[PDB]
RNA sequence: UAGCACACUCGGGCGCGAGCCCCGAGGGCCGGGAGACGGGUUCUUCCGCCAGGCCGCUCCGCGGAAGGUGAGCCGGGUCCUAA
RNA sequence: CACCCCGGUGGGGGAUCCCUCGGCCUGCGCGCCGGGCAAGGACGCGGACGCACGCGAUAGACGGCACGAUCCUCAGACACGACUGCCGGUCUCCGACAGCGGCGCAGCCGCAGACAACCCCCCGGACUUAAGCAUAUCACUAGGGGGCGGAGAAGAAACCAACAGGGAUUCCUGCAGUAGCGGCGAGCGAACAGGGACGAGCCCGCAUGGCAAUCGGCAUCGCCGAGUUGUGACAGCGCACCGCGAACGCCCCGGACAGGGCGGCCACAGAGGGCGACAGCCCCGUAGCAGCGCGCAGCGGAGCGAGUAGCGCUGCUUGGUCAUGCAGCGCGAAGCGGUGGUGGCGCCAUCGAAGGCUAAAUACGCCGCAGGACCGAUAGCGCACAAGUACCGCGAGGGGACGGCGACGA
């Protein structure tokens, strides 16, 4: 009754995918997700330590991060095409 | 279950995709350690999470 | 109002873009042979005029209908049926899709 | 000694270097000794191994053969000498890896531009002999 | 690397379009031929990297132009301008740091900074 | 060792191999067929198996290769509001 | 016969040892996000491509420059540039709007979101210690909220002092476990000096009246606007920045010489790594070697700070004690005021609050670099491996295991 029987009726899924942070913890009813908080605007202060090791900045692509490494290594000239335009006058 | 929205069926077909071996010309190549696919997925024992 | 993206890209939606290649199935023999419709595996999301609107491009041949599904393969099948009869069989061994 | 602080004496990160050297740097690291005769033409002590250079082998099993180089294969390290061959089970002969410093260049390959990259490295030498010429001169 | 950037560079830029267009066509007739049949392996490879060589030249004809364009305008397009940082956008500049009031502008002036050598 | 199929039976077939796979016969038994949620390719075809299936398997929800989901009218959105 | 013990062989398992492209620690360097669409995500992208990693419809090397002959499993590609390196392009979609705000504003902009080590502001525990416990302690911490930056904050005295006086801040030393606070219990606990690092000072307001001399915007030397409820000032920057680098032969053993033996050689190079065993001379390297320029102009200077200071009460805080700081409320100043370890009053002494800015010394993770009396696969990071992966949880979250043939020639 209250354990092997009770999973039975187990077939509704409250959270789902999230469409900031697409983990499965956007709740249907809540309509906020558990993870990340979306839609407030600022992220959710992370439940655990290792929360930020999993889901934080630098675990992802930094597909914008890595590019302003690599112009700030060379120091910020930019578009290769428009910087001889530049030095020419 | 036959009724699903577009994320939920993109969401399967790409898990569907993916569920595949390595393709047996990656067994020749150099530094190939990998043998057969360890993130093989089945049907019934392991659970996909799209809801 | 100065205008602040200068260089643009070439706009998307074109024809090659839109249909990646003619079907060479069982089915899809059976539908240029049978129903005088050609099978497009295209975009997935390109819509019905859109695809049409290929075919009447790059084969230069009228449509009557389009038949779409999302295929769980991942890509979206299209069913393109022509207006004039015998036509897809004339599309099909000039494009050499069978 | 090395006075350098700026560049590594340490194993683990000069053998990191070494395994995992992209394909510009293992040219490098493929490097082989020249010839006597070929030394007072060019004066550099060694010069990076290519196809179709003509080899004599200076250690291993096959030392004292002389051959053309055949393959070069920059993963792996090796350097593939014709004449310096094995066979399969099946009667194929198969070509026996060699380290490049186990082999010394006979004749240089002249042909895909390589003349242009051993005048380049020959001239940059006599340049920097003549500076340090007059360096000790003063 | 079948159509090379030097002949590409002789093109105008709505030339370009138009063979970005005409060779996209062909590379759907290639992904027929390899579903139907047999390919090279690097034919599509091939027409697919150079459809991507006529649009970079014509993006970096079209950075040109555009430049020589609004070279001496009021306000550049955002695509012009130098993409430093948003905070490097938005510094003060070098001459505005500069700037000081008019009693510091007379104190340095009446008195200068001075070059002597002491020794005892 | 505890334990695990113990309403089936007979003949035939394919097959290296058969109590269980297939066919025919006999004898019995009970649900079966459509939707949702949930599953996600399990569907279907071809090939396989000396691995998995509380035994065995030539079989399979297994392994491999394929194929398949077509809408103005069905459901949802492009509509309406309920709490 | 079984059973047991010992040994041999074979199993079984993965200890040991050796290894290590990993970790850890320290130092140094860097300190650069975002409507120009970030962090993160979703989905796609390879001829044969699952995972990983890369990438964005220009989707598994697109361009420029450098490099110069391979990449490879097949097929193929390749001096019309393979494999690479550096930089730049392209860079889907979700994710920062009921948006909010500035400027006369044909319009142009900004804020939001990330980062959470360092730093600033607010909020603020309890376990714990007191051998119980309530004040105290833990602790003005953890934690939560907000906000920056490459540092931040602070900062040119309403200061310290009591001397023969010192002279911004920050940091170090030191005062000092001291004065002091404290159920005067447990415990807590500074400051001036002296010495040092580093050094730096400035500004708004009450600016002309023989004329706003000032600024913003534009489609620009002319309009429009701001503004008299008052606008007004230039001393600092920039470029260049290499390619080469010495010196070894023979014999023995061995699968192989880097070993042994003999004999040399180079060294401003005998750091280290690779190479079929342990290499200064085989290779990569190592020691060694290379700079500069361009700027700085003018016209006010006694301006001064109020619902404040202070007092009273309250709450918090502090080592701060008849109040150290902070706040709220009541009262509410002055031309003189504040302060003087902090009761009142008087002296004398010393400063000028209630407006603003300010380098350097200081702190610090990711990351990069270099090191180390560190650990050496149950250790060291959770991860030397398709590790924040597989996997589990409705969810917040939780989170492993797994290294080794050889001359990669057979
Ligand atoms: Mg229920
Ligand atoms: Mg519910
Ligand atoms: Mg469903
Ligand atoms: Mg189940
Ligand atoms: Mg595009
Ligand atoms: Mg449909
Ligand atoms: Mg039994
Ligand atoms: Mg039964
Ligand atoms: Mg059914
Ligand atoms: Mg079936
Ligand atoms: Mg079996
Ligand atoms: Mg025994
Ligand atoms: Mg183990
Ligand atoms: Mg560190
Ligand atoms: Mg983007
Ligand atoms: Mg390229
Ligand atoms: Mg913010
Ligand atoms: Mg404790
Ligand atoms: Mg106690
Ligand atoms: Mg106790
Ligand atoms: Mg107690
Ligand atoms: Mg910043
Ligand atoms: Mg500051
Ligand atoms: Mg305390
Ligand atoms: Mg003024
Ligand atoms: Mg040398
Ligand atoms: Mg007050
Ligand atoms: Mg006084
Ligand atoms: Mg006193
Ligand atoms: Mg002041
Ligand atoms: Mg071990
Ligand atoms: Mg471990
Ligand atoms: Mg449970
Ligand atoms: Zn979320």
């Amino acid at each position: 009754s209250k354990g092997t029987s009770s999973f039975g009726k187990k077939n509704k899924r409250n959270h789902i995918l999230c469409v900031r942070c697409g983990s499965m913890s956007y709740h249907k009813q809540k309509l906020r997700c558990s993870s990340c908080g979306y839609p407030e605007k600022k992220l959710r202060n992370r439940g655990s330590p290792k929360a930020r090791r999993r889901r934080g900045e630098g675990t992802g692509r930094m597909r914008h991060l890595k590019k302003v490494r690599r112009a700030a290594r060379n120091g910020f000239k930019g578009n290769a095409i428009l910087r001889a335009l530049r030095n020419a006058n | 279950g036959s009724r699903k929205t577009e994320i939920i069926k993109t969401r399967l077909s790409r898990a569907l995709v993916r569920n595949r071996p390595i393709p047996v010309w990656k067994r020749r190549m150099r530094g190939n350690t990998q043998q057969y696919n360890m993130k093989r997925r089945h049907w019934r024992r392991n659970k996909l999470k799209i809801y | 109002k100065y205008t602040r993206k200068a260089v643009t890209q070439p706009a998307t939606g074109h024809p090659a873009d839109i249909i990646r290649f003619g079907a060479c199935n069982e089915k899809a023999v059976r539908l240029i042979e049978n129903n005088n419709t050609l099978v497009f595996i295209c975009d997935k999301y390109a819509t019905k005029p859109q695809i049409g609107n290929a075919v009447t491009r790059f084969y230069k041949v009228p449509v009557e209908k389009v038949n779409t599904a999302r295929s769980i393969k991942g890509y979206k099948k299209a069913y393109v049926k022509l207006k004039n009869e015998g036509d897809a069989l004339k599309i099909a061994n000039e494009a050499g899709i069978i | 000694m090395k006075f350098n602080k700026e560049k590594t004496a340490s194993r683990r990160k000069n053998r990191k270097a070494h395994f995992t050297a992209n394909s510009t740097e293992r040219r490098i690291r493929m490097s082989s000794p020249l010839s006597k005769e070929l030394r007072e033409k060019y004066g550099f002590r060694s010069f990076p191994i290519r196809r179709n250079d003509k080899v004599v082998v200076m250690k291993g099993r096959f030392k004292g053969n002389t051959g053309t180089v055949v393959e070069v294969r920059r993963k792996m390290y090796k350097v593939y000498v014709d004449s310096c061959e094995a066979s399969k089970m099946n009667g194929r002969k198969v070509r026996v890896g060699i380290d490049a410093s186990n082999l010394k260049i006979i004749e240089l390959y002249q042909g895909d531009g390589r003349d242009k990259i051993l005048e380049r490295k020959m001239n940059n030498r006599r340049m920097q002999m003549e500076r340090a010429a007059k360096i000790k001169m003063e | 690397m079948k159509i090379r950037t030097l002949e590409l560079r002789e093109k105008s830029v709505e030339e370009l379009e138009t063979l970005a267009f005409s060779l996209k066509e062909e590379l759907l007739r290639l992904r027929q031929q390899k579903n139907t049949q047999t390919l090279k392996p690097h034919e599509i490879r091939v027409m697919r990297k150079n459809i991507a060589r006529v649009l970079t030249v014509r993006t970096e004809k079209l950075y040109a132009e555009m430049y020589e364009k609004h070279k001496n305008d009021k306000r550049m397009p955002k695509d012009l301008r130098p993409r430093l940082t948003k905070a490097k956008r938005m510094a003060l500049t070098k001459r505005q740091l500069n700037m000081s009031v008019h009693s510091v502008c007379k104190r340095r002036r009446a008195y200068p900074r001075m070059y002597f050598s002491y020794s005892e």
